[PDB]
C-alpha cells in the first residue's frame, strides 16, 4: 500500500479554497453568461434554427 | 437548392440502405452463450478481444453466437446490451459435482454454476429470453458416479448412483431455479460426441422460441 | 318489432364500432415504433370496418323511416357498404393466411409475408371490393312503393338477384371462410399437443376467432342461401315460409353487423402487444 | 502498518475538506431568483436506429451530431435538416460509446470489443473510412472524447483510463487509481485535465499531461454513470444508479449540492449542462429527462418525450439544443 499511501499523501497537500468562495465564483459565472444562454431566455424564432 | 436536393437525395439512399440492414438483421439469430466454471467455451463453439462474435449457418438460417468469456468486468454494467438475444445458451459440466473452485476451496463448482444459473435466469432483462441449457461431459460423468456418490453437492440425493437418473436429478435441479415458468423456457440437452446433433437441438430450440414471439407478435396471445 | 328493434340494435354497433374502431386506429397513428405485418393488417381492417360503421346510421334510419335522403347517396351508401364487407372479410382472410405463414413457416417465411402484406393486400382485397361494387353502382336506385320511398339493388328479374346472391354468398363466405378455416385449423393441430402457458393461450384465441367469424356470418348466409333457393322455384312451401326465411335474414342481418365491432376486439384488443402499445400511446 | 497511514491521511483530508465548508452553495443561493419552469418541445425526431441507442456527440459547429446504436450503426445526422449524412457500419454492433472530433474530421466508436476505432469522415473518395483501431483495454471501452485530431482518451471497464496518439496507436499516458468500472469520462474546457467517474462510486480528476490523480471525490452511494464539467472547468456534476445528482467543485475539493428528489428511485443515466452551466440536463432510468438548477437544486423542468430508458444526452457549444437519445431508437431535439 506504498502507492496508495503516497497518493494520499499528494492529495493531501493541496491548496483548498472556502466553499463559499467557490460558490460565489460559480453563482458570477451562472449570472455573467445568463443572456448568452438559448435555453434559460429563449431566442426569438427568427434566429431560432430549430 | 441543388446541394440540398443532393443532401436529401443521399439522405433517403443511405436511409433505404439503413432499412435493408435492418431487414437482414431482423432476419437473424442471436444468441449469448454463458457458463460458470469452462466458461462456456466448450463444444458449443467446436460443433461449428473482449466478446467473440462466431457466425454459423444451420438450415438456412443465420446464426450469431456471442462469447463473454473476456468480459471480466462487472456484468450488471453491460449485461442489458443482450436484452433482445433469441436466447441464452448456458453450459454445465455434469462432472463438476464433486470438484471445487480453485479460487474457494469450501465453494462446489456446480454449486456455483447453480447460482450463476439462477442468477441468469431471473435477471430482469432476460424475463422473455428462453435458456436452452447444455450438460457437458455426460460420458465422464457416467464413469465418475460410480467412484464417487453424487451428494458433494446435493446432499438431499435420495437416489440411486445411477447415470440415468442421477443425469434427471440434476436437470430437474436447474430447472427448478426458474421463477418465472410461465413466460419463459428452459430447454435441456445432453451434449454428445457428434456435432450435428448439439446444433440440430438448438435449431429446434431457437425454432421454438421463434414461433412463441411470433404469436406473441401475431396477436394470437 | 321491426322499427323498433333494428335502430336500437344498429345503434349499440354504432357505439361500439366507431370507438373500437377508432381506438384502434389513434393506437396505430400514435405508434412510435415500427410497424409490423400484423400492424398494417390491424390498419387495413380497421378502415374497413370504419366504413361500415359509418354506413350503419343510413340503415338505421331507414329502417325508422324509409330512404328520403336522395338517389346519389343511396348509391354512395350502397357502394360504400360493399367495399366495407367485401375487404372486411378478405382482410380477415389475408390476416389468417399471415399467421399461417408465421406459426408454421416462422424461420424461412419473413419476406413472403411483407410481398404478401403490402402488394397481395391491395391486389387481393381492395381491387376486388370495388370491381364488386361496380354492378352496385349500376343496380342501386330509388323506387317508390306504395306511398313509400324504398332503395336497393333493384334488378331487371329475378335471374339478377339469384346470380348475385350467390356471388354473395360465394366472395363473402365461401373465399374467407376456406381460408379462414384451412389456415387457423393447421394453426391449432401444431399447437393442440404442447402444454405451453403461451401455446395454450394462443390455441383458446383461434378457436374463438374460428367460433366468431363462422357464427357471424352463418345464420346470415343461411338464410340468403335459403332465400336464392326460394326464388328460383326449387323449394316451394307456403307464403309463411317465405316470410319467416325473410324476417330470419332480417334478424341475422345484425347479428353480422356485429362483426364491425367484435373484429377490434379480436384482432387489436385481446392481444398483450397491442395492449402495451395502446398504453404507450395513452401517455 | 501502511493501513493505520493511510487511515490517518484520510482523517486529515476530511477534517481539512470540513475545516473549508464555510457556507453551504445552498444558503448563499436563497437570494438570486429560481429558474422560471423550463419548458423545450421537442423540434427534430431523427429516425432512422433500429435497436437502442447507447451515445450522441453534438458537433463543435452545433448542427452535426452523431449518435451510435447496437444495430451495429453509427450515424451522422444534420439536426438543422434532419438528413442523414453518414452511416457508418461497424465491426461491432455492441457500441457504448462514439465520440465527434472537434475539428469534425473523425469520429470514434467502441464498446463490448474492448476497441476505440477512429473513422476518417473526411477522405477523398468521398466514403468514410476506419481511420486507426486502437487496442489495449482489457475491459469494455464505455466512454472516450477527443483531445484533438490526434489524441483520444478512453475509458474502460478495467478500471483504467488511457491516453492515446492516434498517429502511432499507442497509449502515451495510462491512468490507475479506480477501484471499479469506470464508465464516464468528461474533458476540460481547457483539455488539460479530465474527471472520470468509476464503479467505485468515486470520481477523480487526473492530470492528461503529468498523469496522476490529482484529487479524489466520494460521496455517491452507487455507482456513477455520468459526468461531466462545468462550462468553466472549476466544476463538474455526477449522475449516479442512487437516483442522485452531485456536484463537486475542484478548488474546494469536495461536493456543494445534491440534486434529488423522493419521487425519483431510478439512477441517471447521462448528465449535461447549459452554456451558462445554470441548468444541469439529466437522463434517468424512469424514461425521461429532468432539467435542473444548478445553482439552487430545484426542479425546472422536464423533457419527457421518449418511450424508453433516455441513455444519451448533450448539450450544443452555442447552446441552441439539447439531443436525447434512448432505448426506444429514437434521437430528439429539444429547445
Ligand atoms: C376509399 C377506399 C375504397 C380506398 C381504400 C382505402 C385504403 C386502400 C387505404 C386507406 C387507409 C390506408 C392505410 C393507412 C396507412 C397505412 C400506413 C402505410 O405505411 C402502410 C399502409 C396503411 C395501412 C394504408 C394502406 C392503404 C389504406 C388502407
Amino acid at each position: 500500500a506504498r502507492k496508495l499511501v503516497e497518493q494520499l499523501k499528494m492529495e493531501a497537500n493541496i491548496d483548498r479554497i472556502k466553499v463559499s468562495k467557490a460558490a460565489a465564483d460559480l453563482m458570477a459565472y451562472c449570472e455573467a453568461h445568463a443572456k448568452e444562454d438559448p435555453l434559460l431566455t429563449p431566442v426569438p424564432a427568427s434566429e431560432n434554427p430549430f | 437548392s441543388a446541394e440540398d436536393k443532393a443532401a436529401v437525395e443521399r439522405s433517403k439512399m443511405i436511409d433505404r440502405n439503413l432499412r435493408e440492414d435492418g431487414e437482414k438483421a431482423a432476419r437473424e439469430v442471436k444468441l449469448l452463450l454463458l457458463g460458470a466454471g469452462e466458461s462456456g467455451k466448450c463444444t458449443i463453439v467446436k460443433q461449428m478481444t473482449g466478446i467473440v462474435e462466431t457466425h454459423f449457418t444451420f438450415k438456412d438460417l443465420h446464426f450469431k453466437m456471442f462469447d463473454v468469456t473476456a468480459q471480466r468486468s462487472e456484468r450488471k454494467k453491460w449485461i442489458h446490451c443482450f436484452e433482445g438475444v433469441t436466447a441464452i445458451i448456458f453450459c454445465v459440466a455434469l462432472s463438476d459435482y464433486d470438484l471445487v473452485l480453485a479460487e474457494d476451496e469450501e465453494m462446489n463448482r456446480m454449486h456455483a454454476s447453480m447460482k450463476l444459473f439462477d442468477s441468469i435466469c431471473n435477471n430482469k432483462w432476460f424475463t422473455d429470453t428462453s435458456i436452452i441449457l447444455f450438460l457437458n461431459k455426460k460420458d465422464l460423468f457416467e464413469e465418475k458416479i460410480k467412484k464417487s456418490p453424487l451428494t458433494i453437492c446435493y446432499p438431499e440425493y435420495a437416489g440411486s448412483n445411477t447415470y440415468e437418473e442421477a443425469a434427471a436429478y440434476i436437470q430437474c435441479q436447474f430447472e427448478d431455479l426458474n421463477k418465472r415458468k410461465d413466460t419463459k423456457e428452459i430447454y435441456t440437452h445432453f451434449t454428445c460426441s457428434t456435432d450435428t446433433k448439439n446444433v440440430q437441438f438448438v435449431f429446434d430450440a431457437v425454432t421454438d422460441v421463434i414461433i412463441k414471439n411470433n404469436l406473441k407478435d401475431c396477436g394470437l396471445f | 318489432f321491426n322499427k323498433i328493434f333494428l335502430p336500437t340494435i344498429y345503434s349499440i354497433i354504432f357505439l361500439t364500432g366507431i370507438v373500437g374502431n377508432g381506438l384502434v386506429i389513434l393506437v396505430m397513428g400514435y405508434q412510435k415504433k415500427l410497424r409490423s405485418m400484423t400492424d398494417k393488417y390491424r390498419l387495413h381492417l380497421s378502415v374497413a370496418d370504419l366504413l361500415f360503421v359509418i354506413t350503419l346510421p343510413f340503415w338505421a334510419v331507414d329502417a325508422v323511416a324509409n330512404w328520403y335522403f336522395g338517389n346519389f347517396l343511396c348509391k354512395a351508401v350502397h357502394v360504400i357498404y360493399t367495399v366495407s364487407l367485401y375487404s372486411s372479410v378478405l382482410i380477415l382472410a389475408f390476416i389468417s393466411l399471415d399467421r399461417y405463414l408465421a406459426i408454421v413457416h416462422a424461420t424461412n417465411s419473413q419476406r413472403p409475408r411483407k410481398l404478401l402484406a403490402e402488394k397481395v393486400v391491395y391486389v387481393g382485397v381492395w381491387i376486388p371490393a370495388l370491381l364488386l361494387t361496380i354492378p352496385d353502382f349500376i343496380f342501386a336506385n330509388v323506387s317508390e312503393a306504395d306511398d313509400r320511398y324504398i332503395c336497393d339493388r333493384f334488378y331487371p328479374n329475378d335471374l339478377w338477384v339469384v346470380v348475385f346472391q350467390f356471388q354473395h354468398i360465394m366472395v363473402g363466405l365461401i373465399l374467407p371462410g376456406i381460408v379462414i378455416l384451412s389456415c387457423y385449423c393447421i394453426i391449432i393441430s401444431k399447437l393442440s399437443h404442447s402444454k405451453g402457458h403461451q401455446k395454450r393461450k394462443a390455441l383458446k384465441t383461434t378457436v374463438i376467432l374460428i367460433l366468431a367469424f363462422f357464427a357471424c356470418w352463418l345464420p346470415y348466409y343461411i338464410g340468403i342461401s335459403i332465400d336464392s333457393f326460394i326464388l328460383l322455384e326449387i323449394i316451394k312451401q307456403g307464403c309463411e315460409f317465405e316470410n319467416t326465411v325473410h324476417k330470419w335474414i332480417s334478424i341475422t342481418e345484425a347479428l353480422a353487423f356485429f362483426h364491425c365491432c367484435l373484429n377490434p376486439i379480436l384482432y387489436a384488443f385481446l392481444g398483450a402487444k397491442f395492449k402495451t402499445s395502446a398504453q404507450h400511446a395513452l401517455t | 502498518q501502511l493501513r493505520q497511514e493511510a487511515e490517518q491521511l484520510k482523517n486529515q483530508i476530511r477534517d481539512a475538506r470540513k475545516a473549508c465548508a464555510d457556507a453551504t452553495l445552498s444558503q448563499i443561493t436563497n437570494n438570486i431568483d429560481p429558474v422560471g419552469r423550463i419548458q423545450m418541445r421537442t423540434r427534430r425526431t431523427l429516425r432512422g436506429h433500429l435497436a437502442k441507442i447507447y451515445a450522441m456527440h453534438w458537433g463543435t459547429d452545433s448542427r452535426l451530431l452523431v449518435s451510435a446504436s447496437q444495430d451495429g450503426k453509427l450515424i451522422i445526422w444534420d439536426s438543422y435538416t434532419t438528413n442523414k449524412v453518414h452511416a457508418i457500419p461497424l465491426r461491432s454492433s455492441w457500441v457504448m460509446t462514439c465520440a465527434y472530433a472537434p475539428s469534425g474530421n473523425y469520429v470514434a466508436c467502441g464498446g463490448l470489443d474492448n476497441i476505440c476505432s477512429i473513422y476518417n469522415l473526411k477522405t477523398r473518395e468521398g466514403n468514410v473510412r476506419v481511420s486507426r483501431e486502437l487496442a489495449g483495454h482489457t475491459g469494455y471501452l464505455s466512454c472516450c472524447r477527443f483531445l484533438d485530431d490526434n489524441q483520444i482518451v478512453t475509458s474502460s471497464g478495467d478500471t483504467t483510463c488511457a491516453l492515446w496518439d492516434i498517429e502511432t496507436g499507442q497509449q502515451t499516458t495510462t491512468f490507475t487509481g479506480h477501484t471499479g468500472d469506470v464508465m464516464s469520462l468528461s474533458l476540460a474546457p481547457d483539455t488539460r485535465l479530465f474527471v472520470s467517474g468509476a464503479c467505485d462510486a468515486s470520481a477523480k480528476l487526473w492530470d492528461v499531461r503529468e498523469g496522476m490523480c490529482r484529487q479524489t471525490f466520494t460521496g455517491h452511494e452507487s455507482d456513477i454513470n455520468a459526468i461531466c464539467f462545468f462550462p468553466n472547468g472549476n466544476a463538474f456534476a455526477t449522475g449516479s444508479d442512487d437516483a442522485t445528482c452531485r456536484l463537486f467543485d475542484l478548488r474546494a475539493d469536495q461536493e456543494l449540492m445534491t440534486y434529488s428528489h423522493d419521487n425519483i428511485i431510478c439512477g441517471i443515466t447521462s448528465v449535461s449542462f447549459s452554456k451558462s452551466g445554470r441548468l444541469l440536463l439529466a437522463g434517468y432510468d424512469d424514461f425521461n429527462c429532468n432539467v435542473w438548477d444548478a445553482l439552487k437544486a430545484d426542479r425546472a423542468g422536464v423533457l419527457a418525450g421518449h418511450d424508453n430508458r433516455v441513455s444519451c444526452l448533450g448539450v450544443t457549444d452555442d447552446g441552441m439544443a439539447v439531443a436525447t437519445g434512448s432505448w426506444d431508437s429514437f434521437l430528439k431535439i429539444w429547445n
